[PDB]
């Protein structure tokens, strides 16, 4: 009896700005905004998620969690798609993009209720974004020389491990930086040819031990068994490795070729035929100097018997992704046939041995000097499986941080730990009074939206908001008796954890944020909030 | 609560004794932190308060634990 006005389409869902859906869309994001507020920072924690298949995934990274969560509202999917922009390109800063984009909608909610048009809200952020991009170039304090030294890598990697896993940042930094120096060649002042990739560092784990007992290998590490009576090869230089896609067995016909026995006469011929043919093919491989054979397919019973007499190490890698990284080290190439070890396609390994690390004997793959490897692997050890899986996800974020050292402003850095977001407030408000017109409302609120980063770090650390926050404003804003500002520009936001009064200087712990990561995160978070504010209506249909 | 079961399986593996006591101690420590949440105390200082207490406990256990070889004993008389 009671009609409904405004919907002429169908019984599907129609979201219009008349009832304030733009506020409800932010409220739905606000529910997931506080989710990321419990993630970023050293006080954050991983979330336990059980898949529909009965699998438990535990990770601290929020961008990975978004892939494991079911998103209903399509307005959140825009932020999820914008979050992947930060994870795919720079690989770091996903927490800075999602939290800021959620706060840009919070400060815009006060402008919508005030009566300010959403078009002038977007126009204000577009003008404030160009004002921020010009300041980020002048806010650079130090610059990474790209020396690729182990001590120089500890400066960038330490804050990357920070706000993910706390207390292990001293041990994990030496493990990650050691593997980076192994995959990087010797060069300087050359940005033409890229070197470091994201697959150059493999992460393996084993139960037992601790993080202090972990080591770093210069090449791929295999946790499986040698599958033969030969445990390891010798120490001789430049061992030959052959990768075979064809399985190890008597040569057959590509079409069918199933062995059948009609009579006992064919039994002695086919049994001895497999013995003479395989031994003849394995002998030609051993005569060429190949002490290691990589079999991508299954291995027969008679094949393992002859490889033990010739002293050839058996290796089986069914995964094609591991074979690609194997070609980058020794130079071997998979051969479509069996018994033809062409020396041009063969690889060279300096040292390959089977050693016991973490309680179990594993056969690793590494080098010494020649045949420089572009791929390395870090062996992790620990007594806690939950924290062990979290380090695996934390190293992957550190691998992408090394990639940010390339030509697009890789050396420049900005002070982190809340020091950058607060300093942007005084610089943007300086341009607020400079730009006349209605843009002053959106420009001032754009700088206030940066207060969520220092407030979240102080709230999760147990510090009083009424105490640390007014000290943060007085740290970046001071009155100097002179024309040139001086003394401390290094005052950041401190997590404490033991005790302190006021704040601390960033120069003590050398916690810095890359310019390429921060400048790219602001543009993504601005365009993400621009899309949400530009949508005043959402049309959906039931599935 | 699966974490209490996971640490109990590691308690029976790496050690073998105290599988029941490690969960009760972790649960009672959780019960003592219940009034801390009602008063508004954040979990950061709660973690750092217990981690410092355990650090002072291990240093005290080493003083309480008596392992002697050449001091007023030998490898036999002690046993």
């Amino acid at each position: 009896q009671n009609p409904n006005a405004g919907l002429f389409k169908q019984g599907y869902n129609s979201y219009s700005n008349a009832d304030g859906q733009i506020i409800k869309s932010i409220a739905a994001i606000r529910e997931l905004h506080q989710m990321c507020l419990t993630s970023m920072g050293p006080c954050g924690r991983n979330k336990i998620i059980v898949n529909h298949l009965g699998k438990i995934i535990i990770t601290n990274d929020a961008a990975t969690m978004l892939r494991e969560l079911d998103i209903v509202h399509p307005a959140v999917k825009v932020l999820v798609m914008a979050t992947e922009q930060q994870k795919i390109d720079m690989g770091d800063g996903t927490n800075l993009v999602m939290i800021l984009a959620g706060e840009l909608l919070n400060v815009s909610e006060k402008l919508i209720s005030m009566g300010l048009s959403a078009v002038e809200i977007i126009q204000g952020y577009n003008m404030a974004r160009k004002f921020t991009l010009k300041e980020l170039d002048e806010m650079v304090v130090g610059e990474i020389t790209d020396k690729n030294d182990k001590n120089e890598l500890l400066k960038m990697i330490k804050p990357v491990i920070s706000s993910k896993k706390y207390g292990s940042e001293d041990i994990l930094s030496e493990l990650v930086s050691e593997a980076v120096s192994h995959v990087l060649p010797v060069a300087q002042q050359a940005g033409e040819i890229p070197y470091f990739n994201v697959d150059s560092i493999r992460v393996v784990k084993i139960m037992g031990g601790s993080l202090s007992n972990s080591t770093v290998i210069k090449g791929m590490v295999f946790n499986r068994e040698p599958e033969g009576h030969v445990k390891s090869l010798s120490e001789d230089k430049k061992h030959k490795v052959a990768v075979f896609t064809c399985p190890l067995d008597i040569a057959n016909t590509e079409t069918k070729g199933t062995v059948l026995l009609h009579n006992a006469q064919e039994m002695l011929d086919f049994s001895k035929g497999e013995e003479k043919q395989i031994d003849a093919m394995m002998k030609e491989i051993a005569d060429m100097g190949v002490e290691c054979i990589v079999a991508g397919a299954g291995v027969g019973e008679l094949a393992l018997h002859y490889l033990n007499r010739y002293g050839i190490l058996v290796l089986k890698v069914p995964s094609k992704f591991e074979l690609r990284r194997l070609c980058r080290v020794c130079g071997a190439t998979p051969l479509p046939r069996l018994g033809a070890p062409t020396p041009e396609e063969l690889g060279l390994v300096e040292t390959v041995k089977t050693m016991e690390i973490g309680g179990d004997r594993v056969t690793v793959f590494k080098q010494e000097q020649g045949e420089i490897s572009r791929t390395s692997t870090i062996i992790l050890r620990g007594a806690t499986q939950n924290n062990l899986d979290d380090i695996e996800r934390a190293i992957d974020d550190g691998v992408a941080a090394v990639k940010g050292l390339m030509k697009p402003s890789g050396g420049k850095l900005l002070p982190g730990a809340g020091a950058t977001e607060i300093e942007l407030i005084s610089r943007i408000t300086k341009y607020g009074e400079r730009t006349p017109g209605l843009l002053q409302l959106a420009i001032k609120q754009f700088a206030v939206a940066f207060e969520v980063v220092p407030r979240t770090l102080a709230e999760t650390a147990g510090l009083d908001v009424n105490e640390v926050l007014p000290n943060l404003y007085a740290a970046h804003n001071v009155t100097e008796p002179g024309a040139v500002k001086t003394d401390h520009l290094y005052k950041g936001v401190d997590i404490d954890g033991e005790s302190d009064e006021g704040v601390k200087d960033i120069r003590e712990e050398n916690i810095y944020d890359m310019l390429a990561t921060k400048k790219f995160a602001i543009n993504v978070a601005t365009e993400a909030a621009t899309t949400v504010l530009s949508i005043d209506q959402i049309i959906m249909a039931k599935k | 609560a699966k974490t209490l079961v996971d640490i109990s399986r590691a308690q029976d593996a790496e050690v073998g004794d105290g599988t029941t006591s490690v969960t009760i101690l972790a649960g009672e420590l959780m019960k003592e932190a219940k009034p801390f949440l009602e008063e508004g105390i954040s979990s950061h200082l709660i973690m750092k308060g217990y981690r410092k207490a355990v650090s002072l406990a291990v240093e005290k256990i080493n003083e309480l634990a008596v392992d002697i070889t050449s001091e007023k004993s030998s490898g036999r008389e002690l046993l």
